[PDB]
């Protein structure tokens, strides 16, 4: 059932043929195998005479029209980007401990203990010095200096003042670095955007008009995207639109899928409603009803498409 | 201990404003309270300053139009806009 | 084709960025103990 | 009480010494990803001296860390030759000897101060050692149990240090009484 099942029925009525729907064996749209030169997908089924017509979202391309016959476009479209709606991971409960690394925090504790003990030792060990800095008071002095929360007592000896001085210096440098990093810690909308990056994974259908569009695009941005995508890991090429879409959903927005605008718009209206179409159409192309190159059915399919266009069968099927 | 209720409120206020000490709590219990207030003050005050430094560096929908009238709205007295509205089957 | 079509080309402060202040701190703790023992 | 102070100090000495020695010996400082043994990327125990391999074709093969693969030279030297972790063990030992010799040759009262100084210095040496290790490693990862043993050694050593100085202070107070 669906747009193309409803379209096939109306196509058959207006083309004037009896028909049997069959799902393409390899589940691909159609590309000239890079290597064996064999046409795969629905295009291949027409080229090798396994099928007499392809009522499918098959993009009219020159190489396709050179090996199969196409009706007029029953749909105008273009490659589009599907992104998982952002929803930035909420701040952690203890995210305020982020401007400094874990090891810095650990060593700040170790240094606090070290400074406190050494202030006690240097301040009270000598018998020639007999409130003042006992152990509890020294821990309190040290904490107070780090939290910059003032001093009730201060060392008076030379020894104690060296300890206090270096702890004050340490505190200033460490605390200021926190304030600053926090500042910095608190300081894609198109195909061009995707092309100028790689972080967000993005790719085309493994085999069809989309992959071929990029392998053949003369647009710098799309060639740039293609340069990345053919090499993108994990292979950003997908067997079905849903696979790229699921790739999009499962990545929390870390995968954008270059499915055609038609597919993008459809998936945007499907649960869990977590994806969104961004970017313009990457080409001004159309889908056509395809037949084997030179097939008699081509003329009926061209005429029926125009009838279903003047009626709005294809457009009704879209909505 | 000079930490009556008034001096406690003063101690706490002064600490948040990163200002003077005068009295400083002297028991273990009071020092635990003082320490966590000091930590809280540091994180909160640092966050205010940092975010200010960012704040110093860097009618809408059709439903809105329908839901209000202070901002009146209309169409070309004769036009395709006026006609869509006259025939729209969308409630809004 | 052969030049560019096939082109192959905030974070928390780490301990490495602040290690110097730790070295000075521990060095200073060392000197204080020397001064005290000498006195 | 006075008899309890010496017991706590003595048992803590043994504890800190044992923990630091186990840590310097064992290989569970940083569980990270790498080579178990090679002239490809699996989890590895990786201690202070030798890196071994948890899970792998030669799971169990342990090779020596190639510490050396001006400032980096010096840091890499201070790290390779674990002068700071090792010096901590040495000082903690000396401190234990002093505590023990508080008995025979008693009433000296300066053996106890020396013991305190050695334990505090052992703590400071350990922290420099930790900083050097962490700084070197850096140019996922999780710290093993020997790293955390090292850390507990520092804390116990500082505490034994405070107790030692406290005992010295009391000795001289009673002597002045
Ligand atoms: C701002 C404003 C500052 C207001 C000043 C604080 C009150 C001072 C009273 C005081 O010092 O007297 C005594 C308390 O006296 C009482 O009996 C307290 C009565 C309850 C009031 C508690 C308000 C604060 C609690 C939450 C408010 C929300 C204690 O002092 P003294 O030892 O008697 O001298
Ligand atoms: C009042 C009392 C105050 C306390 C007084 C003085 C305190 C000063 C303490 C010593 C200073 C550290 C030495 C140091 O940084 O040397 C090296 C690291 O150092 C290391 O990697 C060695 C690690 C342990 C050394 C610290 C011992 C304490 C770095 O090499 P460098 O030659 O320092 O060159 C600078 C680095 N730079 C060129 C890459 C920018
Ligand atoms: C009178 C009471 C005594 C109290 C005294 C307490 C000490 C306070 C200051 C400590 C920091 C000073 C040390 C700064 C080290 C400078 C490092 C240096 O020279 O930098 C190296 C080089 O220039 C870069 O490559
Ligand atoms: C002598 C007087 C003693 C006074 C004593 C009071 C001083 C308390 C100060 C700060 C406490 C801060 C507590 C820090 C807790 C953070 C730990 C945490 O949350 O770390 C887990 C992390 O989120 C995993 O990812
Ligand atoms: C003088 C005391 C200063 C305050 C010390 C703050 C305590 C910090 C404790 C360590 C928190 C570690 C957070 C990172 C944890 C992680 O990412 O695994």
């Amino acid at each position: 059932e669906g747009y193309c099942v409803d379209l096939a029925a109306e196509i058959a009525k207006h083309c004037g043929f009896k028909y049997k729907l069959t799902i393409v064996g390899d589940g691909k749209y159609g590309a000239r195998d890079a290597d064996t030169k064999i046409w795969n997908g629905m295009v291949g089924e027409l080229v090798y005479g396994k099928a007499d017509i392809a009522i499918a979202p098959l993009t009219i391309t020159l190489v396709r029209e050179e090996v199969i016959d196409f009706s007029k476009p029953f749909m105008s479209l273009g490659i589009s980007i599907m992104i998982k709606k952002p929803q930035k991971s909420k701040p952690g409960v203890f995210s305020f401990l982020d401007p400094l690394a874990y090891e810095i925090w650990m060593c700040i504790v170790f240094a606090y203990i070290g400074v406190s003990v050494v202030l006690f030792l240097v301040s009270r060990f000598s018998p020639y010095e007999w409130n003042e800095f006992g152990i509890f008071n020294s821990l309190w002095f040290s904490l107070g200096a780090f939290m910059r929360q003032g001093c009730d007592i201060s060392p008076r000896s030379l020894s104690g003042r060296i300890v206090g001085g270096v702890w004050w210096f340490f505190t200033l440098i460490i605390i200021s670095s926190y304030t600053a990093n926090l500042a910095a810690f608190l300081t894609i909308e198109s195909a061009e955007d995707l092309s100028k990056q790689t972080e967000i994974a993005y790719g085309t259908l493994d085999s069809g008009s989309t992959k071929e569009f990029f392998r053949r695009s003369k647009i710098a941005v799309f060639d740039k995207m293609w340069t990345y995508m053919r090499s993108a890991e994990p292979s950003v090429f997908v067997r079905t639109t849903a696979e790229g879409v699921a790739r999009v959903r499962k990545s929390k927005g870390k995968y954008a899928y270059l499915l055609e605008s038609t597919m993008n718009e459809y998936i945007e209206q499907r649960k869990p409603c977590d994806t969104m179409k961004v970017g313009g159409n990457l080409d001004s192309k159309g889908y056509g009803i395809a037949t084997p190159k030179g097939s008699s059915l081509r003329t009926p399919v061209n005429l029926a498409v125009l009838k279903l266009s003047e009626q709005g069968v294809l457009d009704k099927l879209k909505n | 201990n000079e930490f009556g209720i008034f001096n406690s409120l003063w101690f706490s206020l002064g600490a948040f404003m990163r200002q003077g000490c005068d009295i400083s709590p002297r028991s273990l219990s009071g020092r635990i309270v003082g320490g966590v207030w000091w930590f809280f003050t540091l994180i909160i005050i640092s966050s205010y300053t940092a975010n200010l430094a960012a704040f110093l560096t860097v009618i809408e929908s059709a439903e809105d139009l329908s839901k209000q009238t202070e901002i009146a709205y209309g169409t070309l007295d004769s036009g395709s806009t006026k006609e869509f509205f006259r025939r729209s089957k969308i409630a809004v | 084709k052969w030049w560019y079509d096939k082109g192959e080309c905030t974070s928390a402060l780490s301990l490495s960025n602040v290690a110097g202040v730790f070295y000075i701190l521990v060095g200073g703790l060392g000197l204080a103990m020397l001064v005290a023992l000498i006195e | 009480d006075r008899g309890v102070q010496m017991l706590l100090t003595t048992v803590g000495a043994f504890a800190a010494f044992s923990l630091m020695t186990i840590a310097v010996g064992t290989d569970y400082w940083l569980y990270s990803r790498g080579v178990c043994k090679t002239k490809e990327e699996v989890m590895t125990h990786s201690g202070l001296w030798r890196t071994c391999c948890l899970e792998g074709n030669f799971k169990g093969l342990c090779k020596q860390i190639d510490h050396f693969p001006t400032a980096e030279y010096f840091l890499r030297a201070v790290r390779a030759s674990s002068i700071f972790p090792i010096l901590s063990v040495i000082l903690l030992f000396m401190g234990g000897l002093c505590i023990a010799a508080s008995e025979f040759y008693k009433t000296r009262h300066n053996i106890i101060l020396s013991a305190g100084i050695f334990f505090v210095s052992a703590g400071l040496s350990n922290i420099i050692g930790i900083i050097v290790y962490i700084s070197a490693n850096a140019g996922s990862y999780s710290y093993g149990w020997s790293f955390y043993f090292g850390a507990l050694s520092f804390i116990i050593a500082e505490m034994v240090g405070v107790l030692a100085v406290h005992m010295f202070i009391d000795r001289h107070k009673q002597l002045r009484a």
